[PDB]
RNA sequence: UGGAGAGUUUGAUCCUGGCUCAGGGUGAACGCUGGCGGCGUGCCUAAGACAUGCAAGUCGUGCGGGCCGCGGGGUUUUACUCCGUGGUCAGCGGCGGACGGGUGAGUAACGCGUGGGUGACCUACCCGGAAGAGGGGGACAACCCGGGGAAACUCGGGCUAAUCCCCCAUGUGGACCCGCCCCUUGGGGUGUGUCCAAAGGGCUUUGCCCGCUUCCGGAUGGGCCCGCGUCCCAUCAGCUAGUUGGUGGGGUAAUGGCCCACCAAGGCGACGACGGGUAGCCGGUCUGAGAGGAUGGCCGGCCACAGGGGCACUGAGACACGGGCCCCACUCCUACGGGAGGCAGCAGUUAGGAAUCUUCCGCAAUGGGCGCAAGCCUGACGGAGCGACGCCGCUUGGAGGAAGAAGCCCUUCGGGGUGUAAACUCCUGAACCCGGGACGAAACCCCCGACGAGGGGACUGACGGUACCGGGGUAAUAGCGCCGGCCAACUCCGUGCCAGCAGCCGCGGUAAUACGGAGGGCGCGAGCGUUACCCGGAUUCACUGGGCGUAAAGGGCGUGUAGGCGGCCUGGGGCGUCCCAUGUGAAAGACCACGGCUCAACCGUGGGGGAGCGUGGGAUACGCUCAGGCUAGACG
């Protein structure tokens, strides 16, 4: 007896399964990275900050993870990764963090 | 969007309209931002239609979109007279 | 213009906070007496710089804390304890009516 | 309402010889011209010292009632008048004397001012050609009230006009009587009218 | 361009003092009465419960299909299959459902008003500007098959398209870390490093149109923050554990103790914290000479809410009225396992109540959503209906008509009154009867031009055969209150402290201008009264504008805290105070003028305003502050 705007709810539930995982993916890459700057793999470390700054801006090209919010998570993940390098040193592959 | 379009503020059966630019989202007789005219339909004075023409413009200018009667009732002030 | 008050430093308990007290006259609504008004704001003081009884002005600045949204523009004058004694025997009054 | 009913025992109640009759209010049985007493049983007693109140009403009272006009439009006109600028005595006898109707009836088109609201009512008064059937129209200085042209031709107006040849006007209108029309030329001042009213008495009387 | 008082304490007086009345107002109701029209207005109570219909969708110019039908093909026929086309149905996809509409619950609060801040922010669609769109891949519905359930609906398998999703490339540019410069809170620029773009469709078809992507700006809308203002009770005096602050994080578009860890012990309060009660707030509105008091309905602005409570999802935007989840109460279905529903959308039902409307017409107008457009949707809206609920206009006749019919009421029995009132005479013509008959409606669109400017053309009226115009044409609703004083209007009879009246004073117990009836009169009039409520008078909470010896009122006395107040002179500051300039003060309303409905109510146009607050500049007499001085106050 109802109209069908439904529709849109179904979408939506669509939509969140799309959002949830790619947040889903960023995070863990995130916590990842992290490690590796903690325990001095500079190399590693930088390569898998670059994978997830590429996937923090994809998931920004969406409504999944939209404006700078995008650019807040990155500012945060490259800062804690040098300053953690930084306890360590030689950061080896020269990757995400400027010279 | 802003747009230009009509406001009714004539009593009953006596309809009088100002020309007004205000946010489509908003009811037609709410807040507007300025008014730009006034239109008679009845035709009840020989002034039965004015247009502010250099704020019409201005409103254009920055992406104002007018309704079809609205724009009727600019081009019939020369509003888009370019001659 | 962000607003400037003028004040006195009544507390300095507290970390990178100071409790700036500002009176205000203004003639009564109804019965025209220029009345003197006081009221008491948190300022932010990120140096530990000013101390009790300085006479300080404060301007309108981006929150700092819930009831912390002040700063500590510069100094009027130096430590006037008088008005700081003033306060805390208005604030020792209080205990002498309660039963 | 328009009180309607009797009229000469507001003659003799107002003391005051009043016309809402036109005519017969001049020859010998207005009733006022052979009975001045009051109406009713105790019309004939000695009359007991009126009160201010008395005074002032029974004023306001022959001034409203000389011009026909309900309490209601009356009082609104003696607002309006004092809301304008001026003495609001004189503003207002000439708010009364603008009436469509009393202009009809000081322009002789009818004998007394309830016929020419019947006239005026009925679309046998015209104003600057187009027809009007209003009383209570306020006529402007400058407006030519004049008669219909299939009214022209009414007995009652041929009687009317034909008595009016040779008849004055007041100081404030014109009047052609070939062609059945009048203009109103101003607004009639104090020293215009002869009411036997104290506009003071009404004004004091509103003021309570 | 503005200000009235009166009655009432006494045998009489003056004062104090309360009570009452005359005024204006209403989203009113009730009684009696009730003719017409226009414009307004109409659940104030149960934010109680709701049958039923409608109220939010739209795009085939994003994509592939199902069903029904037709036409044309590959074939000799059949089978099978291809193309075109019509109707219909949902699906995938995009935009809209966050607007519009309703309501006053809850909220004493940055909720609102007002003035500012954002170097701490976002903004779909729209406008301007710069640049770009290369290649590849994938999935889920529809659909096909099977299962479970009474139903709602649900589960599994398989096929597939896209403006659906993903990868790589191009880096105009942007994002981030770090460094430098400028600027000064997170503003702007620059370098290296790293990371990020895209979608196609339609034709009048190789050229345009609707779009898409990245960026900068505009515009609009909004988020957050701050100064000041915003009811009653102190028979509420102490309140606070995320409490106050810090550091580091989480979170958001963004600050924040918003949230979380650890550390410090703070924060608030008689300048009224905390608690209780009440209440959306404002533009305004009512009243008032003003100051002020009261109020927040219609309309407009902001807020909050969507049976009660909580919560996230999606999205530019929601903690989402007609979206989703859970708990509670309720109603309905039920195979008792489980489900469905939420008028404070329009109308309507029922309950409560003194009381508040039609289950109407229309997409024509204005506005909104979608679409290239045609067009579709719109209980927004435009109209009509009902209700003297309000405001305004109008009618129930006009003129002549006796020293005066009758009836009725008084009466000195002479007469007086109802009263020119009536009957009557002449006249106009409310109603109605015909005929004509609208403005509101020219755009979108089409054609010319160039899908521009400009010109031309065509369609479309709910109201409604209504308004209005012409002709014809009948004398054709009046009621309600009052008549002792305040307060305008008096007699007769009945009644006998009875029956009753009464706003206040008061009236009636034999001859009542006060009761009841009659005659007469007074006041208003399609109204008149009553009740309730607000302001008024009321200078009766006295800022303007009161008082305390005896009328209500000086604390039993002192000491003294906070607070309030401060002799004379000079100077500095310019906080109060004052002045100039400027911004702000939406519209409607109010005021003034002109104009449009035959007037008015109603409405349009223009004009004038204005406190307050922000900013810049100026003045220094007074109040303030600082520095110094004096001795008349004070103390020694
Ligand atoms: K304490
Ligand atoms: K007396
Ligand atoms: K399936
Ligand atoms: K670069
Ligand atoms: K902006
Ligand atoms: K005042
Ligand atoms: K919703
Ligand atoms: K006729
Ligand atoms: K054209
Ligand atoms: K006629
Ligand atoms: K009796
Ligand atoms: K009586
Ligand atoms: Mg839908
Ligand atoms: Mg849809
Ligand atoms: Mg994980
Ligand atoms: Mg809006
Ligand atoms: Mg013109
Ligand atoms: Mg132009
Ligand atoms: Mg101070
Ligand atoms: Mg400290
Ligand atoms: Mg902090
Ligand atoms: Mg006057
Ligand atoms: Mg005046
Ligand atoms: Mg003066
Ligand atoms: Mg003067
Ligand atoms: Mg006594
Ligand atoms: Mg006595
Ligand atoms: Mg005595
Ligand atoms: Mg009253
Ligand atoms: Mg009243
Ligand atoms: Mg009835
Ligand atoms: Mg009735
Ligand atoms: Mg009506
Ligand atoms: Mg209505
Ligand atoms: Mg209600
Ligand atoms: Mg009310
Ligand atoms: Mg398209
Ligand atoms: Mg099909
Ligand atoms: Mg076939
Ligand atoms: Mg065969
Ligand atoms: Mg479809
Ligand atoms: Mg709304
Ligand atoms: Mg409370
Ligand atoms: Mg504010
Ligand atoms: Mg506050
Ligand atoms: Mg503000
Ligand atoms: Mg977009
Ligand atoms: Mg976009
Ligand atoms: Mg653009
Ligand atoms: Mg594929
Ligand atoms: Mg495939
Ligand atoms: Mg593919
Ligand atoms: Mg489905
Ligand atoms: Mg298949
Ligand atoms: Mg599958
Ligand atoms: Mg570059
Ligand atoms: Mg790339
Ligand atoms: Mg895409
Ligand atoms: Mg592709
Ligand atoms: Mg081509
Ligand atoms: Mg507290
Ligand atoms: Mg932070
Ligand atoms: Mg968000
Ligand atoms: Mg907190
Ligand atoms: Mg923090
Ligand atoms: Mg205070
Ligand atoms: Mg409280
Ligand atoms: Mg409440
Ligand atoms: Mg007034
Ligand atoms: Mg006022
Ligand atoms: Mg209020
Ligand atoms: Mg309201
Ligand atoms: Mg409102
Ligand atoms: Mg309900
Ligand atoms: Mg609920
Ligand atoms: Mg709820
Ligand atoms: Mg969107
Ligand atoms: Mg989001
Ligand atoms: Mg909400
Ligand atoms: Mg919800
Ligand atoms: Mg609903
Ligand atoms: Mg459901
Ligand atoms: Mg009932
Ligand atoms: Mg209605
Ligand atoms: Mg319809
Ligand atoms: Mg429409
Ligand atoms: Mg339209
Ligand atoms: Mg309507
Ligand atoms: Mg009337
Ligand atoms: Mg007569
Ligand atoms: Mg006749
Ligand atoms: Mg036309
Ligand atoms: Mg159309
Ligand atoms: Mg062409
Ligand atoms: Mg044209
Ligand atoms: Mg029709
Ligand atoms: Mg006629
Ligand atoms: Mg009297
Ligand atoms: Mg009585
Ligand atoms: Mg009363
Ligand atoms: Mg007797
Ligand atoms: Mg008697
Ligand atoms: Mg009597
Ligand atoms: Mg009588
Ligand atoms: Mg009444
Ligand atoms: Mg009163
Ligand atoms: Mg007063
Ligand atoms: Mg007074
Ligand atoms: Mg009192
Ligand atoms: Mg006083
Ligand atoms: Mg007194
Ligand atoms: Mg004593
Ligand atoms: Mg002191
Ligand atoms: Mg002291
Ligand atoms: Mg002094
Ligand atoms: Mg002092
Ligand atoms: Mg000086
Ligand atoms: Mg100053
Ligand atoms: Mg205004
Ligand atoms: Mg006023
Ligand atoms: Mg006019
Ligand atoms: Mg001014
Ligand atoms: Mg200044
Ligand atoms: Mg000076
Ligand atoms: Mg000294
Ligand atoms: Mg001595
Ligand atoms: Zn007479």
């Amino acid at each position: 007896r109802n109209l069908s705007a439904l529709k849109r709810h179904r979408q939506s539930l669509k939509r969140r399964l799309r959002n949830k995982a790619k947040k889903s993916a960023i995070k863990t890459l995130s916590k990842k990275a992290i490690q590796l700057a903690q325990e001095g793999k500079a190399e590693e470390a930088l390569k898998i900050m670059r994978k997830a700054e590429s996937l923090i801006d994809k998931a920004a090209k969406g409504s999944t993870l939209h404006k700078n919010a995008a650019a807040r998570r990155k500012s945060r993940l490259m800062r804690k990764v040098r300053q953690l390098l930084e306890a360590a040193g030689a950061p080896l592959i020269g990757g995400g963090l400027s010279a | 969007m802003v747009k230009i379009r009509l406001a009714r503020f004539g009593s009953k059966h006596n309809p009088h309209y100002r020309i007004v630019v205000t946010d489509a989202r908003r009811k037609r007789d709410g807040k507007y931002i300025e008014k730009i005219g006034y239109y008679d339909p009845r035709k009840t004075t020989p002034d039965w239609l004015k247009v502010d023409v250099e704020r019409a413009r201005y409103w254009l200018s920055v992406g104002a979109q007018p309704t079809d009667t609205a724009r009727r009732l600019l081009r019939q002030a020369g509003v888009f007279r370019q001659e | 213009p962000k607003k400037v008050l003028t004040g006195v430093v009544v507390s300095d308990k507290m970390q990178k906070t100071v409790t700036v007290l500002v009176e205000r006259q203004f003639p009564h609504p109804l019965y025209g007496k220029v009345i003197k008004r006081s009221k008491k704001y948190l300022a932010h003081d990120p140096e530990e710089k000013y101390k009790l009884g300085d006479v300080v002005e404060i301007i309108e600045s981006r929150p700092i804390s819930k009831r912390k949204r002040f700063r500590v523009l510069r100094l009027v004058e130096s430590g006037r304890m008088d008005l700081v004694e003033k306060y805390l025997i208005r604030r020792q009054n209080y205990e002498s009516l309660s039963k | 309402g328009r009180y309607i009913g009797p009229v000469c025992r507001l003659c003799r109640r107002e003391g005051v010889k009043l016309y809402l009759k036109g005519e017969r209010c001049y020859s010998p049985k207005c009733a006022m011209e052979r009975r001045p007493y009051p109406p009713g049983q105790h019309g004939q007693k000695r009359a007991r010292r009126p009160s201010d109140y008395a005074v002032r009403l029974r004023e306001k009272q022959k001034l409203r009632r000389i011009y026909g006009i309900s309490e209601r439009q009356f009082r609104n006109l003696f607002e309006e008048a004092s809301k304008k600028k001026g003495v609001t005595g004189s503003v207002f006898l000439g708010l009364l004397e603008s009436r469509l109707d009393n202009v009809v009836y000081r322009l002789g088109f009818a004998v007394s001012r309830r016929q020419a609201r019947q006239l005026v009512r009925h679309g046998h008064i015209t104003v600057n050609g187009r027809r009007v059937d209003l009383p209570s129209y306020r006529v402007r200085p400058g407006d030519e009230i004049a008669v219909a042209e299939k009214s022209r031709n009414l007995e009652l107006i041929r009687q009317n006009l034909e008595a009016m040849k040779g008849r004055k006007v007041g100081p404030w209108l014109s009047l052609d009587v070939e062609g059945m029309k009048g203009k109103f030329l101003r607004l009639p001042d104090r020293e215009d009218l002869a009411l036997p009213v104290n506009e003071q008495l009404v004004i004091e009387f509103y003021s309570r």
